[PDB]
């Protein structure tokens, strides 16, 4: 019945205890909290966001693939609207958006750290080049290869690229070391 | 086992006809051989105590012989407490082969004083 | 009516039984081929003996190559080369020096129209000439086993002391060959291992696709025809024929597995002018495909009658609750009866579904191991060799004594996969999960 | 020449399958050809059809179901190539080889080779059937045992005329994956649906149940004059419907058992029809409630024992079933559905 | 057609062991000429010439006889290895001693009568050759032990020479009756040093190396002594051969071979040069031999392998890091695989190679359990020798197990 479980695991690494310790060493040689507390009060005090029909919509889908994962009791649906009218909040937002509705959900889903862990038993990767990877980025290439020529023009903008194949730097970064 | 069965059935076939005046090619060929039709009867001296599914198997096999236009079959089971061990241990498609054409006596010494 | 005979072609190009001029060797095989051609001409006319053997899977053209080879010899060096055929599958340890020796003969006789065995081959040979031996062996790892090596030892010792020139040429799809070949028989061995090559891009099994169905005869003025929609077929990457090429290739690689698919669509063609409609849009080998798998799990789950499939579930429950996954007939029908009653039991009364009897019900239990659904204990199943076969037969389990109620069985397909397969509108769908 | 396919229903791809693989020239069809379908499921009725369908091909029938082992199997090939050569050209002059004498594999080679030499001056080349139904119903049956058929073809002499193409009929499912890697061609059975079913026994039984002793004597008893083969016909549709939709849960959609069931129930079946059930079936079924409540597949105080024996039989089973630390707990004045344990005497 | 011979044609058409020569003929001279009967044990690895220092020493033996340093005597060679029955060594015997065709049973009684009761002048001196000893061993061990028995027999006048892989063989698998009637007479190969296997490459060339040709330029056919032409190999593509060599094993017929392979390199090259004035034999011709002898084509053939057995290979591997065992249960992997393709997201690449995998891409016919081709890439990786699997019909509670090194694997899947 929590809304928020956060693992904050400790791996031992010389590069990241190299980044603490050079945080923390610097720290004790030789925005405000009065402005941190004034937002906080101000936030408090105006702004009571509504959720919006699209942010709504995103809801069922959200605990309906948390749901098929089968611990995803309905308790969790509380939070995924406790957080999203909190997020609003926070931007000062007059209404729940989309974005802090997906912002929300990925905060729980990190929390929680559900893409680590085993759906068949509950443990945890420890780790966080796939063949997968290869098959992907082989068949992302393709397609793209296929599309920069379908269409009327030698060439197009990356952004429309993008969102023409995602609705990939990488393999178009490759593609130019090739010549392509 | 079938092998085994098969085996001494034909044998105690061949020997039997050899008085007259080892597989199922034997049945096949016996017209041939001695001249005259095959009529086999089958005495199952003690079933409770024979493997069930060697039995099964044993009556699938000698099915086959019924494309022989010379041969005819009959079986003797001997049985010492009742149907409901045989419909217990055999498979319910050999009783469907068995009971389309069988006969039920009680021969004990005791009946009804 | 002439369209026969071009699909006659077709049908003999398919099946690898072109005459040797007209045979086809796809590019990434050449490279290998020529070496193979190179060592069996150098062992013939250079009278020198060698020894190889090819290593590969199964169905990769790998005898392919020693039969192109032979026959193109054929057409012209005749009396030059002697061919013997071993297959260990077939010819045991004791029938193989017979077989050597029966196979001699007959080619001595249609030429002329035990160490002393071999030595006797080899004194035959040197009064006759007064010809280069060429052995083909299939499956080496079959010889190179608990089996004593004395066949290859003594073909191989003859390399070095053979009068008359000696080739060997052997088949195995073990790539540890040279632990099967042992230290006295590797140091004999020539040890010029060829590991075949593998279809490793697209481009290359369109290639070969193109090699198959090319026609270079002009039997036929629709043979141009033929070609044009080939290459129309084989140039758009879009294509729906080059939508099946391309899904194979990423299934799997091995090029007669496609053929053996592309050849039913061909014979299945009537006419030229249906073919034409029939070999674009390619509609057929998804049928064959769907048949492929048409008595694998799911096949067979989707023929089960109610009440089978509804025994089904409840045994799969048992075994579920079961930390061993293991199930009688006994706790299947107990939980049959429990199952019915919570439906009956979920239905309003009456104001003033059949529990099947446990005699009926053993027909439905005989048809689920029947189809495999169910297993014993300990099944080992089908047996590796004749040997351990006979003994099989021989010794009777427990399961083949104890009554027919209390036969322990396990399941082959999982809850999971029953929720997954079993229809949503079937009426015991809801008891897929616990 | 081209091959002519045949109408079997429901199997109106294997039918057209087998074109392929079979042909009149022996340079086209393979050398190995396997056939896969659970019991029941039409294989053996399929190929046999499509054998009769064109009487040019040449075959041979063996059953592994009469043919124990393996040694058999051998024999009884070697036996019947030879009849049928001397069959198909008794004019050529030929000998005999003993078909006893094969031993092993290698042997079969040997004498095929040599009876094929014999046949040298052939026209034209042979293809040459070799079937054998249910390969793996042989009861001494092992995995290495099929790869000695599949790579046979090429021990022969490949200029022979005679041509031998192999065809086997699988059952099982587990049996075929072993040698997938083969890329044998195959051609598939699935078990037929319910409504396929039973169209096949309608169309299969009705024949033999329209001209049956008990119903024509029946019909004289009950002097029916106006009845007609197609309202025999329908009453005997009518039957098998009813056993159909009374025991396809029971059977499932399997041909051999609800056959068994047809004949059973049929003279008792008959014995209800009378001068008020020729035009009502509805009223036949209400007199034949009890028949249809009843499987009456069983065979048949159900175990007379003295009064010692039903107390030692009591006994018998609390031992089986009893765990031995309850005896003095129980019995001393000091579970139901698991196998049974062991006991001793006392 | 005729037979065309190149240049390096004599190099692949072409000692070191004086001092088992020496100690062998020693041994042998001293029991032949007294008249008396022993065994001789011989062992090593294969490859290092036992088998031709007997040869030598015997037929040195036959020239001293034939000089009547030592009186007339009977050689017989048989070899464990080239027999098809075991029994048939007493046949063999017999038939070379005495003439007759009896059975084995007869022939070995015959044999003990012969060697026993025969008086010693009533015999002529035989040297039995036993090539293969270890390989002739049977149940009962009668082989090793009747022959090497008849020579403790003073009336025998038999010589017997064994072969075997080990010196220790008679304390490690026979008894100490056989043991002890072997006793001292045994002699050990060592394998030959990089230093002397170049001293043997060039004893086979000593007339071939630097030395001219006349070779037909129409042809590349060559005569030793139409132009001239002369022919040399590197002493180090020698050298480099020789140590590899020498480092891997003592086998003198490696040597030879991989020389035999460096001259086809080298014939390789002249022919595709002239398309049919010294040609160097040069040390990358030999570095090609001993390369594809170090090579393995595992791990090529396994990044060669189409996407299903990568796959398959992948979550085999991920099964064991998970698990930290390395069999694996053949459901578990058809649940892994599943796991890792969903694990992914909800992609069009992703679904579109999901539903080729799962269900063939098929219009409408769907619902498969199993990854198609599933038990096409099982066997073919079960068959390669690559992948072991213990043989049960209960699909899914089988056992699947490699047979590669756990290291290999990920290398091939990372490149
Ligand atoms: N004489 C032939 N004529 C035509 N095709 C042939 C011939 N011999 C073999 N083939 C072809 O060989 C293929 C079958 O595989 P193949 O014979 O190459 O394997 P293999 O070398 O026997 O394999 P393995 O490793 O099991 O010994 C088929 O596509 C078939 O067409
Ligand atoms: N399409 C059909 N039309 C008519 N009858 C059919 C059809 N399919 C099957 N049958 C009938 O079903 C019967 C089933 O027996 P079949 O000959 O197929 O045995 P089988 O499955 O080969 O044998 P086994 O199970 O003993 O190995 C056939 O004999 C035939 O009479």
């Amino acid at each position: 019945r929590f809304d928020l479980v956060y693992l904050v695991l400790d791996k031992v690494d010389e590069k990241n205890d190299r980044e603490l310790a050079k945080h923390l060493t610097n720290l004790y040689l030789e925005l405000p909290v009065e402005f941190l507390t004034m937002y906080i009060s101000y936030a408090k005090e105006h702004i009571h966001p509504i959720i919006t029909e699209a942010a709504k919509t995103e809801l069922v889908r959200a605990y309906v693939g948390m749901r098929k994962m089968g611990t995803a009791t309905t308790r969790q649906l509380e939070s995924m609207i406790r957080l999203a009218e909190a997020h609003a909040k926070m931007k000062l937002k007059n209404v729940v958006e989309l974005e802090d509705v997906q912002e929300a959900v990925r905060l729980i889903r990190s929390a929680i750290k559900d893409y680590a862990t085993d759906p068949k038993t509950g443990k945890i990767d420890m780790n966080l080049k796939s063949v997968i990877q290869r098959k992907l980025q082989e068949d992302l290439s393709r397609e793209i290869m296929n599309v920069l020529k379908d269409q009327a023009s030698d060439s197009m903008s990356f952004n429309e690229l993008i969102k023409q194949i995602n609705e990939i730097q990488e393999a178009l970064s490759r593609l130019q070391q090739e010549d392509k | 086992n079938v092998r085994m069965m098969l085996r001494r059935s034909m044998y105690k076939l061949y020997s039997a006809a050899d008085a007259e005046e080892y597989d199922l090619s034997l049945v096949e060929n016996f017209k041939r051989l001695f001249g005259k039709d095959l009529a086999m009867v089958f005495n199952f001296k003690d079933v409770d105590s024979i493997n069930f599914n060697t039995l099964d198997n044993f009556i699938i096999l000698l099915k086959s012989a019924f494309k022989y236009d010379h041969v005819k079959i009959s079986l003797i089971f001997n049985i010492n407490t009742n149907l409901s061990n045989i419909e217990k241990n055999l498979r319910q498609s050999t009783i469907r082969l068995l009971k389309r054409n069988y006969h039920k006596l009680d021969v004990s010494s005791n009946k009804g004083f | 009516p002439g369209f026969g005979s071009l699909q006659r072609r077709l049908l003999q190009q398919l099946y690898g039984t072109l005459p040797t001029d007209e045979k086809i060797i796809f590019t990434y095989l050449q490279d290998c081929q020529q070496e193979i051609d190179r060592i069996i001409k150098q062992s013939i006319i250079q009278k020198e003996s060698h020894s190889v053997i090819l290593v590969g899977p199964r169905q990769s053209y790998k005898t392919y190559l020693l039969d192109y080879e032979l026959s193109l010899l054929q057409q012209s060096y005749k009396e030059q080369f002697i061919t013997i055929r071993l297959n260990g599958f077939i010819h045991s340890e004791q029938t193989a020096i017979n077989g050597i020796a029966t196979q001699l003969e007959q080619q001595l006789q249609k030429i002329h129209g035990l160490t002393e065995v071999f030595e006797k081959i080899l004194l035959l040979l040197d009064s006759t000439t007064k010809i280069t031996v060429v052995f083909i062996f299939d499956e080496i790892d079959t010889f190179a086993g608990p089996v004593r090596q004395t066949l290859l030892y003594n073909l191989f010792d003859m390399v070095e002391h053979s009068r008359v020139p000696v080739c060997i040429f052997g088949c195995t799809t073990k790539l540890n060959i040279l632990e099967y070949l042992e230290k006295r028989v590797k140091s004999r061995f020539s040890q010029r291992v060829i590991y075949m090559p593998q279809i490793q891009n697209l481009d290359d099994m369109v290639d070969a696709v193109r090699n198959l169905l090319t026609v270079r005869s002009e039997i036929s003025p629709w043979v141009s025809q033929w070609n044009e929609t080939l290459e129309k077929e084989l140039s758009d990457p879009r294509s729906n024929l080059n939508r099946h090429i391309r899904m194979n290739f990423e299934t799997f690689r091995s090029l007669p597995t496609l053929k053996n698919s592309i050849i039913p669509l061909v014979a299945t063609s009537k006419n030229f002018g249906s073919l034409c409609t029939a070999i674009k849009s390619c509609s057929f080998l998804d049928i064959y495909n769907k048949n492929q798998l048409s008595n694998n799990l799911t096949g067979r789950l989707q023929s089960l009658s109610d009440l089978e499939l509804a025994i089904l579930i409840s045994a799969a429950r048992v075994a579920l609750r079961a930390k061993d996954g293991s199930f009688n007939f006994n706790l299947a029908y107990a939980e049959y009866e429990k199952m019915i009653k919570a439906i009956n039991s979920r239905i309003p009364t009456v104001a003033p579904i059949k529990l099947w009897l446990k005699k009926d019900v053993k027909n439905v239990w005989e048809n689920l191991v029947q189809l495999d659904f169910f297993t014993e204990k300990s099944a080992v199943g089908l047996r590796d060799n004749a040997t351990a076969a006979f003994y099989a037969s021989n010794y009777q389990f427990q399961g083949t004594m104890i009554p027919f109620d209390l036969r322990s069985y396990q399941m082959q397909i999982i809850l999971q996969e029953l929720r997954r397969i079993i229809p949503k509108s079937n009426m015991y769908y809801s008891w897929t999960q616990l | 020449m081209n091959v002519t396919t045949p109408e079997v229903a429901f199997r109106e791809y294997q039918t057209n399958c087998l074109a392929s693989y079979i042909s009149a020239d022996p340079d086209i069809t393979p050398s190995n050809l396997i056939l896969q379908g659970y019991s029941g499921t039409g294989k053996t009725y399929t190929l046999k059809k499509y054998f009769n369908a064109n009487p040019n091909l040449h075959a041979v029938w063996l059953e592994p179901v009469e043919l124990v082992s393996w040694k058999p199997l051998l024999q009884a090939i070697a036996r019947t190539v030879q009849y049928k050569l001397k069959t198909l050209y008794p004019n050529i002059p030929t000998t005999d080889y003993d078909p006893l004498q094969v031993e092993e594999p290698f042997l079969l080679v040997k004498t095929l080779h040599n009876i094929f030499v014999q046949y040298e001056s052939l026209q034209e080349k042979t293809c040459l059937f070799l079937i054998l139904d249910g390969f793996d119903s042989l009861q001494d049956l092992d995995a290495a045992l099929f790869n000695k058929y599949i790579k046979l073809n090429e021990l022969l002499p490949k200029d022979s005329k005679i041509n031998i193409k192999f065809i086997y009929t699988m059952l099982e499912t587990s049996f075929l994956q072993r040698y997938s890697t083969h890329c044998i061609p195959t051609v598939m059975f699935p078990r037929y649906n319910v409504d396929e079913v039973s169209t096949i026994l309608v169309m299969s039984r009705c024949g033999e149940l329209m001209e049956d002793s008990c119903l024509r004597k029946r019909i004289i008893e009950e002097q029916i004059t106006d009845c007609t083969d197609d309202q025999f016909q329908n009453v005997a549709a009518n039957f098998i419907h009813l056993i159909v939709q009374a025991f396809h849960s029971y059977t499932g959609n399997d041909i051999f058992a609800l056959n068994d069931l047809i004949d059973f129930k049929w003279p008792k079946y008959v014995s209800r029809i009378t001068k008020e059930n020729i035009f009502e079936p509805l009223a036949l079924y209400k007199s034949a409630i009890k028949l249809f409540l009843s499987t009456d597949d069983n065979l048949s105080q159900t175990y007379d024992l003295s009064i010692i024996s039903k107390y030692l039989l009591i006994a018998s089973y609390i031992c089986s079933y009893l765990e031995p630390r309850y005896d003095a707990s129980i019995f001393s004045r000091k579970p139901r559905y698991l196998q049974p344990s062991l006991f001793a005497i006392e | 057609h005729q037979i065309v011979e190149t240049i390096f044609s004599k190099v692949k058409k072409q000692p070191a062991r004086e001092n088992e020569f020496a100690s062998i003929y020693l041994s042998a001279y001293s029991a032949i000429e007294s008249d008396s009967a022993t065994t001789i044990y011989v062992a090593g690895t294969p490859g290092v010439g036992k088998t031709l220092t007997v040869r030598e020493v015997v037929k040195e033996l036959l020239s001293s006889s034939a000089q009547r340093e030592i009186p007339d005597f009977l050689y017989v060679e048989i070899n464990g290895l080239k027999m098809v029955k075991p029994t048939d060594c007493y046949e063999t015997l017999w038939n070379k001693v005495s003439g007759e065709r009896l059975t084995w049973a007869a022939s070995m009684e015959s044999l003990e009568f012969y060697f026993k009761r025969v008086p010693k002048n009533k015999k002529k001196t035989i040297v039995v050759l036993l090539d293969e000893l270890d390989a002739m061993v049977t149940k009962s061990q009668d082989i090793m032990y009747n022959f090497f028995n008849w020579t403790t027999y003073e009336n025998a006048k038999l010589i017997v020479i064994a072969v075997a892989n080990t010196m220790d063989l008679p304390e490690r698998q026979l008894g100490n009756k056989i043991t002890s009637r072997i006793g001292f007479t045994r002699i050990m190969f060592t394998g030959y040093t990089h230093e002397e296997l170049k001293n043997i490459i060039d004893l086979r060339l000593k007339g071939l190396n630097d030395s001219f040709f006349y070779v037909d330029t129409k042809t590349g056919n060559a005569i030793l002594i139409v132009r001239k032409v002369r022919l040399r190999m590197s002493a180090d593509a020698i050298e480099i051969a020789s140590r590899k060599v020498a480092s891997v094993s003592g086998d003198a017929r490696r040597a030879l071979k991989v020389c035999k392979r460096a001259a086809e390199i080298a014939e390789k090259h002249y022919m595709a040069k002239h398309g049919y004035g010294v040609q160097t034999v040069h040390i990358t011709h030999v570095m090609k031999a001993l390369n594809e002898t170090l090579n393995s084509h595992v791990i090529t053939f396994m990044t060669r392998l189409s996407f299903t057995a990568k796959l398959f290979i992948y979550a085999l591997l991920n099964l064991m890091k998970k698990n930290g065992s390395q069999e694996q249960e053949l459901g578990d992997i058809v649940d892994e695989i599943k796991l890792l393709i969903e694990v992914n997201g909800s992609n069009k690449f992703v679904m579109e190679i999901a539903k080729t995998l799962f269900q063939q891409g098929s219009d409408n016919i769907s619902e498969q359990l199993r990854i198609i081709s599933w038990d096409f890439v099982l066997n073919q990786l079960l068959d390669a020798g690559i992948l072991f699997k213990q043989t049960m019909k209960n699909d899914r509670i089988c056992c699947v197990k490699l047979n590669i090194s756990v290291e290999e694997a990920k290398r091939a899947m990372n490149e």
